[PDB]
RNA sequence: GGGAUGAGCUGUGGGUAGGGGUGAAAGGCCAAUCAAACUCCGUGAUAGCUGGUUCUCCCCGAAAUGCAUUUAGGUGCAGC
RNA sequence: GGGUGGGGGAGUGAGAAUGCAGGCAUGAGUAGCGACAAGGCAAGUGAGAACCUUGCCCGCCGAAAGACCAAGGGUUCCUGGGCCAGGCCAGUCCGCCCAGGGUGAGUCGGGACCUAAGGCGAGGCCGACAGGCGUAGUCGAUGGACAACGGGUUGAUAUUC
């Protein structure tokens, strides 16, 4: 199966346009007195040191 | 534990029990370990059911034990510190932690560790 | 799955060298060709 | 309107539409905002929107000399570079063509209460 | 047209392999790429009024290099490695100690 | 799955060249193409056949019939 | 570098030839990422590590997936650097890039020794020309003859030092 016509600009934006990426929530925390933002499922990390904040 | 539901780790079955056996010497050897999470969650009740045969302590646990883990020395000091250790707490000898994923393959990662 | 082309330097020598060449007409016209042409080798 | 500073980063080695699918994250956001969430953005066009737009925002703070609290990521988007062909053979002898796109990222931050 | 030996040898190899073969007291030159080991040995015994045991010789290829669309190649050399007699006076090469 | 001490398999070197070779014979093979290889030249081969042939406006405006034809999807003369 | 006018000359006008060359879309962020041996953890290096380095486990080959050659390739070998191209991902790594280094024989494999099939071939015979064949001879190993073993050493050669 091959397409039988190339697609328009409206029928192809539209397909094209949903390919994204999903935003991750983040949440508040603070390390050795320095305020970080991190994404809640690593919240005990951050806590615990584990997480490199660069 | 219960088994798997879905494909087994590392390919096979047999890779999987083999894959169990290393990583729960390796914990027990320094008392943490960073791995993939999937994993990580496999290996939790695999490793608290050796603790536990550890805090029975007899020679018929030991001969269990040896028949999972080949590091002799690990199973020694499994006998002789942590299960002395977790004499007082029943169950949940471990703990998961989940930290940042990998590059490479945005692999979700975490830690375990004993509880102390 | 054996491929045409198996190389052996002495028979490639033999088979299309200058000493080859030089033996007849056809060939030292077709050495003077090249040279004619301009070709690097012949 | 604002002040505001300009930073380009041209012939960057990442595709204009992965480029895009991470610009579409933080367009509007303020620096600071802008900065974490491709932090903790997973995918791999992240790292060089993050950079291009802290340069930006030293741009304006060195230069312009504007409080770094107040910027905010007003225009941003990613053209297309040149692009460079490859082959990739394929059977029965078949040679398919493959390109190597690349992206001119611009950002633009303006200082506003 | 009057052959001098000294158009045989045309140079002294400098690297780590011949700085070591010195302290064992043994030469590395680098000749003219036709001759041979007996017409080195005559010319080393002449040029350094020296007693010569034995000659070595190695040819190697050129390197290939490109510089910027083809192939270029470096000219091949022809190395001779010469062992004076157990006892023999040494050669200077004036500025190769070793 | 067949042969696997034989009319065996295989390495190296060599020989047979295009209306020619070679063939325990299939028109098989002769450098991924063989009822006559490939390359260059004659050469811008030929094709009653197929396709294409690029700016404008004004005036007029058909034929698909007759005869002949190695002729019938071509063409000559007539007709328009 | 052009305009206008009187003349002169054209490679003078493209939308279609499954036309030619270059650039760029659609399919689409889709299929695929090349065998059914299998990877894990700790530590290190680094801006960056699933892939690099070290250690320890686990697994696979073992008439090969080990060790040597010949043919073929040609610096791919070693050391020190590199990381925008290449490696079907990333790469700090590399058979990739850059510079320098590295191959040592009386005995090993060949020539300087010998000939087979076959090639060329003084004269020669034959053939309008072109040329065909061939004697003397001379080449041509896959064969005949012919003298070395053990150990050590370099980052890289060794029956060669
Ligand atoms: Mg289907
Ligand atoms: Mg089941
Ligand atoms: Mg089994
Ligand atoms: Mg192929
Ligand atoms: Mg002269
Ligand atoms: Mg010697
Ligand atoms: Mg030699
Ligand atoms: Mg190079
Ligand atoms: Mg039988
Ligand atoms: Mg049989
Ligand atoms: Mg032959
Ligand atoms: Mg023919
Ligand atoms: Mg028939
Ligand atoms: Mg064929
Ligand atoms: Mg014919
Ligand atoms: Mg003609
Ligand atoms: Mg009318
Ligand atoms: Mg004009
Ligand atoms: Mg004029
Ligand atoms: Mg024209
Ligand atoms: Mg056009
Ligand atoms: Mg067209
Ligand atoms: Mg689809
Ligand atoms: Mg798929
Ligand atoms: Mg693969
Ligand atoms: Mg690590
Ligand atoms: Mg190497
Ligand atoms: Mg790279
Ligand atoms: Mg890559
Ligand atoms: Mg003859
Ligand atoms: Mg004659
Ligand atoms: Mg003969
Ligand atoms: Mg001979
Ligand atoms: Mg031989
Ligand atoms: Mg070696």
């Amino acid at each position: 199966a091959v397409p039988k016509r190339r697609k328009s600009r409206s029928n192809t934006r539209s397909r094209r346009s949903q390919w994204k990426a999903a935003k991750t929530e983040l949440v508040g925390v603070t390390v050795a007195g320095h305020a970080h933002k991190v994404p809640r499922r690593l919240l005990k990390a951050a806590r615990l040191g584990l997480i490199d904040f660069d | 534990p219960k088994p798997t539901k879905g494909p087994r780790l590392g390919g096979s079955s047999s890779h999987q029990k083999a894959i169990l056996a290393n990583l729960a010497t390796s914990l027990f050897e320094h008392g943490r370990i960073t791995t993939t999470e999937p994993k990580a969650r496999a290996l939790r009740p695999y490793a608290e059911k050796l603790i536990t045969h550890a805090k029975k302590g007899a020679l018929h646990n030991r001969r269990e034990v040896l028949k999972k883990l080949r590091d002799k020395d690990v199973v020694h000091t499994l006998f002789a510190e942590i299960g002395p250790f977790f004499a007082d707490r029943d169950g949940g000898y471990t703990r998961i932690i989940k930290i940042e994923a990998r590059k490479g393959d945005n692999a979700p990662m975490a830690v375990i560790e004993l509880v102390r | 799955g054996k491929r045409t082309f198996q190389p052996n330097n002495r028979r490639r020598a033999r088979v299309h060298g200058f000493r080859l060449r030089m033996r007849t007409r056809a060939g030292r016209s077709i050495v003077s060709s090249r040279r004619r042409k301009g070709r690097r080798t012949l | 309107e604002y002040p505001s500073a300009v930073a380009k980063a041209r012939f960057v080695r990442v595709s204009p539409r992965k480029a895009r699918r991470v610009i579409d994250l933080v367009r509007g956001r303020s620096v600071s905002d802008a900065l974490d969430i491709l932090r903790w953005a997973p995918q791999a066009a992240s790292g060089p929107v993050a950079k291009v737009i802290a340069s930006a925002a030293a741009n304006a703070q060195n230069n312009g000399g504007l409080d770094p609290a107040t910027l905010v990521v007003a225009t941003v988007y990613a053209d297309q570079g040149p692009t460079a062909k490859r082959i990739r053979p394929r059977a029965q002898g078949r040679a398919f063509r493959i390109r190597r796109r690349t992206s001119h990222i611009t950002v633009v931050v303006e200082s506003r209460p | 047209t009057l052959a001098d030996p000294r158009d045989i040898i045309l140079a002294p190899v400098i690297s780590e392999k011949s700085y070591g073969l010195l302290d064992d007291n043994v030469y590395t030159f680098l000749v003219r790429p036709d001759s041979n080991k007996t017409q080195i040995k005559i010319a080393v015994e002449k040029i350094f009024a020296v007693k010569v045991a034995s000659v070595n010789t190695a040819n190697r290829q050129g390197k290939r290099k490109r510089t910027r669309t083809g192939y270029g190649k470096r000219k091949s050399t022809k190395r001779a490695i010469v062992t004076l007699a157990p006892g023999s006076r040494p050669i200077d090469l004036f500025g190769a100690p070793a």
